[PDB]
């Protein structure tokens, strides 16, 4: 099974310096070239870093000098050491395969490429703003639910930063009819979101809704229950 | 450095629909360009190589084609989890370059919101501020007005919005609407209402509550 886990991605000061990592397996690491490619929230894909199988490096105009890109064959390991860092360098950083494809009909043989192997990513911040822990809120669903009808219940994750935060329901038992909301960045520059669930009306008593946030970035773990008032 | 521009930037398509997507290069590229398609909080997959060759456990329906500086990628017949963000990519130059990126929505028939209000908990009411969040539940077109009415007085700047990304399998959209209030003006009012507009409603949809009952 082929995969690439990035670490080392969090909130920074600007002017600071950050070190990426990423594990690769399932494939002969030496034998590809790599890459770090990134991507801020709502923008598109922007080439970060190239490294050959030799260690051979590129970089575009808007890294060039700060970062560094390395490799570690016997720890099938990818780096990338970001330094002097300002805002235009947050996004989700991704660490990625370069894959080789021999097109051979003839004349003429050439070889071809693709990025076929992407991480899920890890996200880099830089800001001067404080870690802050979110506080967590019930949506508790309305008295007025139409018997055999379908109720709406949820949770408010208010006031954090950096993101990520993940919300489950139930331990991860309650997917259907799931709905968290993309954070909105607020005008005091922390982070909202709402988790919303539509269930059965008449699940309202009998089933228990809690809420699992979580928000790494500050060590912040809440289960909320929500019931109707 | 070569620029890729990716025409055009935002379409709406059918299921069964044919989807035409180009990418043009500043400089001749030969047929070092790939496609990927990017789903929603996922990271791109690889779907067309040197421009034309389909990728391993990619469907049939993708295809590319062109050479030199133009470049197209072909969706025959659509399916709803073809919705994503669609990025060209040249490795002609060392200094690898993307383009801007395709947003692909799948139209679908109009679907009525479902319209939910939700009061602010008595433990944020504790801490000085309000937060009275209004549902926009499973509905389609994407384009909706959201309404706050306190004391059925309209209401400006005091709101924010998040939608979620077009639902993989009945190509629904869910909104969010949260209005920010401190505990001294929420407990000044008695009506709380969200007013919805939208094309599968035959009027606005009005959710409200009273405070305190």
């Amino acid at each position: 099974e082929v995969q690439l886990v990035e670490s080392g991605g969090g909130l920074v000061q600007p002017g600071g310096s950050l070190r990426l990592s990423c594990a690769a397996s399932g494939f002969t690491f030496s034998s590809y070239d790599m890459h770090w490619v990134r991507q801020a929230t709502g923008k598109g894909l922007e080439w970060v870093s190239a490294i050959g199988t030799a260690g051979d490096t590129y970089y575009p105009d808007s890294v060039k000098g700060r970062f560094t890109i390395s490799r570690e064959n016997a720890k099938n390991s990818l780096y990338l050491q970001m330094n002097s860092l300002r805002a235009g360098d947050t996004a989700v950083y991704y660490c990625v395969r370069e894959g080789t494809y021999y097109h051979d009909s003839g004349s003429d043989n050439y070889y071809s490429y693709g990025m076929d192997v992407w991480g899920q990513g890890t996200t880099v911040t830089v800001s001067s703003a404080s870690t802050k822990g979110p506080s967590v809120f019930p949506l508790a669903p309305s008295s007025k639910s139409t018997s055999g009808g379908t109720a709406a219940l949820g949770c408010l994750v208010k006031d954090y930063f950096p993101e990520p935060v993940t919300v489950s329901w139930n331990s991860g038992a309650l997917t259907s009819g799931v709905h968290t909301f993309p954070a909105v960045l607020q005008s005091s520059g922390l982070y909202s979101l709402s988790s919303v669930v539509t269930v059965p009306s008449s699940s309202l008593g009998t089933q228990t809704y809690i809420c699992n946030v979580n928000h790494k970035p500050s060590n912040t773990k809440v289960d909320k229950r929500v019931e109707p008032s | 450095a070569i620029q890729l521009t990716q025409s055009p930037s935002s379409l709406s398509a059918s299921v069964g629909d044919r989807v035409t997507i180009t990418c043009r290069a500043s400089q001749g590229i030969s047929s070092a360009l790939a496609w990927y398609q990017q789903k929603p909080g996922k990271a791109p997959k690889l779907l067309i190589y040197d421009a034309s060759s389909l990728e391993s456990g990619v469907p049939s329906r993708f295809s590319g084609s062109g050479s030199g500086t133009d470049f197209t990628l072909t969706i025959s017949s659509l399916q709803p989890e073809d919705f994503a963000t669609y990025y060209c990519q040249q490795f002609n130059s060392y200094l690898i370059t993307f383009g801007q990126g395709t947003r692909l929505e799948i139209k679908r028939t109009v679907a009525a919101p479902s319209v939910f209000i939700f009061p602010p908990s008595d433990e944020q009411l504790k801490s000085g501020t309000a937060s009275v969040v209004c549902l926009l539940n499973n509905f389609y077109p994407r384009e909706a007005k959201v309404q706050w009415k306190v004391d059925n007085a309209l209401q400006s700047g005091n709101s924010q919005e998040s939608v979620t990304e077009q639902d993989s399998k009945d190509s629904t959209y869910s909104l969010s609407s949260t209005l920010t209030l401190s505990k001294a003006d929420y407990e000044k009012h008695k009506v709380y209402a969200c007013e919805v507009t939208h094309q599968g409603l035959s009027s606005p949809v009005t959710k409200s509550f009273n405070r305190g009952e």
